RNA sequence: GUAAAU
DNA sequence: CAATTTGCATTTACCGACAATATCAATA
DNA sequence: TATTGATATAAGTAATAAATGCAAATTG
């Protein structure tokens, strides 16, 4: 059924409201059935399939696959019951401390209580689905890696146990998950049977036989063993023939009921499925900090912004869907779709008595061909799954609940089909609600078409003139999308341009353009968002002017400026002998310098710029494989040109990086109750934490993960422990502080703007930097954007950041060396010797830290006696407070506990941020 | 004839790329007396001989002086050693070249296209009396080169298309210990298996006396190594240096399937053979239990197995109807 | 590796 | 301290990345 | 009596020392 067309045909708005209410109350049940995962339902499905196929007959079909799965479960259940009974019989007084071989000692007590809780059949279904779900994953040709399989089984059992528990605490360690998974997987290896057919090398005749469906094994890769589970080829073909995705768990799909509003981090998004506000991969510190902030109640605005982002309804486009369907039905590769590849082709076997270079080349050719074939197959499967979702959800309300990564940027829950996808997935989505085009709708729609061609740096007048100069082309391209002028496929973003051409054709055909109702979103794309935020932070003038902060009637583009600078530099340098200039002088385009310049302020080294320009030079005819010399030369020249172009941003970058370096090399006082045991060098357990204006706390996890071997029934898996703590990473914190800070400031701005737009009754959809609204409400959206950016950047954010660092890392001690000839060093030596000569220890730094903590406890408490004692108690840290120039103090030696100081803020510029209210050419 | 270098000239050099060399002519004299080169090579005058990684070249000079072969060629790419050899052996009948032995293109171009050094192809029945090769791969991380040459022995493509070419190879003591293990020892691995299958080597010289504990004590008697002090090698710091002689022998098995079986049966070494056959493929354990009738074989660990029963296991595995992609995989395991 | 953002 | 070394901007998602396992050594 | 730390595995995506691509960093 096509509910969208019925809604559009509704004459009266009251009728529309009644229809929406009826649709929601009817579709609650459909959402409930769509959201629920099928384990027990899979059980009776398999049972019914087996009982119905027992009467009809026996074949080798998908029904036969379900029958054999039912038989596998039926044979599993006695084994699981026997194992659980064996575990339960051990719960009596534990007479033997170390007898019963090693299984009883190391595994029976290890995972006894864990298996006895969940129902056996649920775990059997979980493991069967888990193994039949991840065929050919992790680099294995026809199987999965053992560690990934066992860990996934353990986590699935965790989720099932928690789902049972809430309908009636603790989260299991990684080792327990690994052991449970290994036990179940080994049992299924034992009990898996399937009939196979093959040829005999002696009889040359078919010999029917039975072999286990799953078989453990090991494979090598560059001198490293790698455990692997293998699946028989017959099961592989049956899984391939099992439609596309029928029994393999579909878990995350767009909703139909309006999403549940966010109130706390645990409750949000889907109705009956738990969700989290932050996508914490494996870190517990982020979860703890987010829970503390939510309990305090300082993230309300984030909740409102996410609710507004997830409250907008979507529909699947119809004409674009028809075009995609007609392109896909040809079974080939279009400009965008890679296509479907039929067969796998290989070069013939070379003679073994040939030079080893020939064999090596043949091996590389085979590997490359296999990788290309598999990449094409994966892309085809992804596009096919997207099209299946689009066809299934055609003509019905779609809602996209959102979350935030640890920085704060918003991403939808639906991973496969969402508005952040590629151009094909972006074309297939339009707003459910329709708005009156109005006097300004035509202009903005024409601007959108103009800037989907790449013409986004032209004045609005030039853009509308260009759009109106191609009315015949638009009409021809929209009247027959395929087998015609093919003008839409020449766009920079083809399918969005096709949809906008449809909308323009309809509005041109209409006699009265003002009353036309259009559902097409209009992309208002921010220009150099990172540079804009850097200019707003530092308060620069020239940097603000070059990034369209100041009001002007003509676009200013930094990427074009740097491209022209590079071209002039090379032309001056091309006179004598620069053959690299001969190859690349006029062939320098805005894209390469755009990428390099835009990433430069985040700390891109030479290798990153080289790789970026090499990637953006491959389709520029220079070469297909070897462009590294040209790329290196161009990176050198680009760095030489940009070294002086940005100055205010670089100071903030350097300050943030050095602050990250200082924080990541500091040890606190309180948690040092247990000595670091190295005598001299402690282990650092401090990570950069800061709070954005929206209140969301960002904790850079960036920890050095240590992996160990934990014994399992199958093998010993090499895994890490997420719950376990460990020292932070030295380089990642410094390398990621400024990118994270800039990528969180714009996310905060987007959240504020979305909240205001929702308060103003608008439809808002934001792809990170860019924001989508209707073609009519663009003016109000722009006003809201400017107002909210002004409110966000009316304060010196870096000053508040330094204040937050000072308040949080208040009593932190760094370790550093001092010159022995210094009088202060001699005083510190005298104090340490006087304190620790009678105690016995050789003035160990741990005792000094403990006594400094004691001084902090005494002299900071408001007790008069405690204050007097603190005045009568002096330590190394307490003594070293006379001079505020800690760096200038030090400028062999003995290390002491230097206090943690952060550098002075870079000088804030004299620029008025408010001026951009009239700067129309700032975000468009 | 050819002036042998001395210790002072060697110490004047700066970089040796980690390769350890011996520089006393007495040890080379006794090694050549004991080694019995002249018995296998009926006419050393007509012998055409190739040398790999010469370096110092003292052994080169001693060999040429004592035997006077038809053509003895030095293949080097290291700059300092090449300059040293060019300076010392100026105008010598010794042929100094500048090519890198690591690349197969070096041998291909030097033999086929350029025809500078053309050995004569003989039958694979007896030792090629007209061709001899010498290698000095003593680098820390250059074990892969030796192992690839060992594989090329079986495959017969690199230099063994000419027949049963004898090699006098210098290798680190640990590599020799890995490559000279006997069934039941704790140093047994696939490298030892391929060495035993393709060649019948005999250790000749070894630096560290205490290092002899690693090898099988039974075989030391008929090997009779020549012991020389650790201070004899110029790069005194580093691991000991051993010598092995390579004599390829005829084989009656298929290299690819035997290699697959030995590689997948050496991952689990200490596990009994009863439960390790499952690693070969789906259901291989049942078939191998049915086919094998020697129970002592099933009670033996893969370390205890010698190459004969490895060939046997390969033969049983060929007749198995439900064999996996042993060759149909075509060495496609992982791209990353 | 491919797509998405700066 | 001058000489040698290490990794290479951040994020999300998806597929085929995710240095890993087994056996012999040392210690609590 | 377990519990850790060490080492080989494969075998062209090498090693070495040269000369960086350039900080920014151990470290000997
Ligand atoms: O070029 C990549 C690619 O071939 C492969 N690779 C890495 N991650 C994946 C993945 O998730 N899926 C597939 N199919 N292939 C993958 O590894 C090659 C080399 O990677 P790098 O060593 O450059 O490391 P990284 O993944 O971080 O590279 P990049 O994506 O930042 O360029």
């Amino acid at each position: 059924i096509n509910f969208f067309e019925i809604y559009n045909s509704l004459p009266t708005l009251e009728e529309k409201k009644a229809f929406e209410s009826a649709l929601n109350i009817f579709n609650q049940d459909r959402q409930k059935v769509l959201e629920n995962r099928a384990t027990e339902a899979a059980r009776e499905r398999w049972k019914h399939d087996f009982e119905e196929a027992k009467a009809r007959g026996d074949i080798s079909i998908e029904k036969n696959l379900n029958v054999k799965l039912w038989k596998w479960y039926n044979e599993m259940l006695p084994l699981v019951k026997e194992e659980i009974n064996h575990c339960r019989s051990l719960l009596s007084e534990k007479l033997s401390d170390k007898k019963g071989l090693n299984k009883v000692d190391t595994n029976r007590l290890g995972y006894g209580p864990y298996l006895t809780l969940i129902d056996p059949g649920k775990m059997c279904v979980i493991t069967i689905l888990e193994l039949l779900k991840l065929n050919s994953t992790g680099g294995v040709i026809e199987g999965m890696r053992t560690a990934r399989a066992v860990i996934s089984v353990g986590k699935a059992i965790e989720m099932e146990f928690r789902s049972e528990q809430v309908l009636k605490k603790i989260l299991w360690p990684q080792s327990i998950r690994a052991r449970i998974g290994s036990v179940l997987i080994s049992m299924l290896i034992q009990v898996a049977k399937v009939s196979v057919q093959g040829v005999d090398p002696v009889t040359k005749a078919k010999v029917h036989g039975e072999a286990p469906a799953f078989a453990h094994g090991y494979q090598y890769h560059n001198g490293s063993k790698l455990g692997v589970l293998k699946i028989h080829k017959t099961l592989i073909r049956q899984l391939n023939g099992e439609r596309l995705i029928a029994s393999v768990q579909p878990q995350l799909l767009p909703m139909l009921v309006e999403p549940k509003p966010w109130v706390n981090w645990r409750s949000g998004g889907y109705h009956y499925t738990q969700s989290t506000l932050l996508r914490t991969k494996d870190s517990p510190e982020q979860v703890a900090y987010l829970k503390a902030a939510s309990d305090n109640g300082d993230i309300d605005r984030v909740y409102d912004g996410l609710n507004v982002l997830g409250r907008t309804p979507w529909t699947v486009n119809r004409k674009v869907f028809d075009v995609v369907s007609q392109v896909w039905n040809k079974g080939e590769g279009f400009l965008d779709i890679p296509g479907a590849q039929d067969e796998m082709v290989l070069p013939p076997a070379p003679p073994k008595n040939s030079d080893p270079s020939i064999l090596r080349a043949w091996k590389l050719q085979v590997k490359t061909i296999a990788n290309k074939f598999s990449s094409d197959r994966s892309n085809r499967c992804d596009t096919n799954y997207k099209l299946e979702i689009a066809r299934a959800f055609l003509g019905e309300k779609l809602y996209f609940p959102h979350n935030l990564d640890f920085r704060g940027r918003a991403y939808p829950l639906s991973p496969h089909f969402n508005h952040l996808g590629n151009d094909m997935s972006r074309g297939l989505l339009i707003f459910w609600h329709g708005k009156k085009l109005g006097p300004s709708g035509l202009k903005w729609l024409k601007i959108h078409l103009s800037n989907l061609f790449g013409f986004d740096k032209l004045p609005l007048k030039d853009r509308v003139a260009f759009t109106e100069s191609h009315l015949q082309d638009i009409k021809d391209s929209a009247e027959n999308p395929l087998t015609g002028d093919r003008w839409w496929t020449t766009a920079d973003k083809p399918w969005q341009a096709l949809a906008t051409c449809f909308e323009l054709n309809e509005v041109m055909k209409m006699d009265n353009p003002e009353e036309f109702i259009s559902h097409q979103p209009v992309h208002q794309d921010g220009t150099c968002n990172g540079l804009q935020h850097y200019a707003a932070l530092g308060g620069d003038v020239e940097g603000a002017t070059q990034v369209n902060l100041v009001p002007s009637d003509k676009p200013q583009d930094v990427y074009a400026h740097v491209a022209r600078l590079v071209q002039k530099r090379l032309e001056i340098a091309a006179e004598k002998g620069d053959e690299n200039a001969k190859i690349l002088k006029d062939k320098i385009t805005r894209k390469v310098v755009k990428q390099t310049v835009m990433t430069n302020v985040y700390g891109v080294t030479y290798v990153g710029a080289t790789f970026q320009i090499a990637k953006q030079l491959s389709p520029i005819f220079d070469d297909r494989k070897e462009s590294l010399d040209f790329s290196k030369y161009l990176t050198k020249h680009v760095f030489s040109a940009i070294r002086e172009l940005f100055h205010s941003a670089h100071l903030i970058q350097d300050w943030l990086g050095e602050s990250a370096k200082r924080i990541s090399k500091s040890i606190r006082l309180d948690v040092d109750e247990k000595s670091f045991k190295n005598g001299n060098k402690p282990d650092f357990m401090s990570s950069v934490i800061w709070t954005t204006p929206l209140g969301l706390p960002i904790v850079q996890p960036y920890r050095e993960e240590s992996k160990k071997q934990v014994e399992t029934n199958l093998q010993t898996v090499f895994i890490s422990d997420p719950f376990a703590v460990n020292p932070v990473n030295a380089r990642r914190q410094k390398a990621g502080l400024p990118p994270n800070f800039i990528h969180s400031l714009d996310a905060s701005h987007m959240l504020l703007s979305a909240a205001e737009c929702g308060k103003q009754g608008l439809d808002f959809a934001s792809v990170h930097d860019s924001y989508w609204t209707h073609a009519s409400d663009i003016d109000t959206m722009n006003v809201v954007l400017r107002e909210q950016f002004i409110k966000l950047h009316e304060v010196d954010l870096v000053l508040r950041l330094k204040e937050e660092f000072d308040q949080r890392y208040k009593n932190y001690v760094k370790i550093g060396k001092l010159k022995r000839s210094t009088d202060l060093a001699q005083k510190i030596i005298r104090i340490r010797k006087d304190l620790s000569r009678k105690l016995g220890r050789s003035t160990t730094l741990a005792d000094e830290i403990y006594f400094e903590k004691k001084r902090q406890e005494l002299l900071n408490s408001p007790l008069i006696e405690d204050r007097n004692v603190g005045e009568k108690m002096v330590t190394t840290v307490s003594l070293f407070e006379d001079i505020t120039d800690l760096d200038a103090l030090e400028l062999s030696g003995m290390s002491v506990l230097l206090p943690l100081r952060l550098p002075e803020i870079p000088p804030k510029g004299d620029f008025d941020v408010t001026v951009l209210r009239n700067s129309q050419y700032f975000f468009s | 004839s050819v002036p042998i270098p001395g210790i002072k000239d060697i110490s004047k050099l700066k970089f040796f790329y980690g390769f350890k060399y011996l520089w006393n002519p007495t040890v080379y004299n006794k090694i050549f007396d004991k080694l019995d080169l002249t018995k296998t090579y009926k006419h050393p005058e007509e012998l055409k001989v190739l040398d790999l990684y010469p370096g110092v070249g003292i052994q080169s000079a001693i060999f040429y002086n004592k035997y006077c072969p038809r053509q003895y060629s030095l293949l080097e790419k290291r700059s300092s050693l090449y300059k040293f050899l060019n300076a010392k052996f100026e105008g010598s009948p010794l042929q100094i070249l500048k090519r890198d032995p690591y690349d197969w293109s070096t041998y291909s171009n030097l033999i086929d296209e350029e025809r500078i050094f053309v050995p004569e192809v003989q039958s694979s029945d007896h030792i090629n009396d007209k061709f001899l090769t010498v290698a000095n791969v003593t680098g820390e991380g250059s074990e892969g080169l030796i192992m690839q040459w060992l594989s090329c022995i079986g495959n017969k493509n690199w230099l063994y298309r000419f027949g049963k070419v004898k090699m006098l190879l210098w290798m680190p003591s640990t590599t020799a210990r890995k490559l000279l293990a006997r069934p039941g020892m704790h140093s047994r691995s696939k490298c030892s298996v391929v060495r035993e299958a393709f060649t019948d080597t005999k250790l000749i010289a070894i630096s560290d006396a205490n290092e002899l504990k690693g090898f099988d004590s039974q075989c030391i008697e008929e090997w009779d190594p020549i012991l020389f002090s650790a201070a004899e090698i110029w790069p005194t710091k580093g691991k000991p240096i051993a010598l092995v002689e390579m004599d390829p022998i005829d084989f009656d098995f298929d290299v690819d399937n035997w290699d697959y079986v030995t590689r997948h049966l050496m991952i689990l070494k200490r596990t009994p053979l009863n439960t390790v056959m499952d690693s070969l493929g789906h259901g291989g354990q049942q078939y191998f239990n049915s086919r094998i009738t020697d129970k002592d074989l099933l009670k033996k660990c893969p370390i205890d197995l010698t190459n004969d029963e490895f060939i046997y296991l390969t033969k049983l595995f060929m007749e198995w109807p439900f064999k996996p992609d042993i060759l149909m995989d075509f060495v496609d395991m992982y791209q990353t």
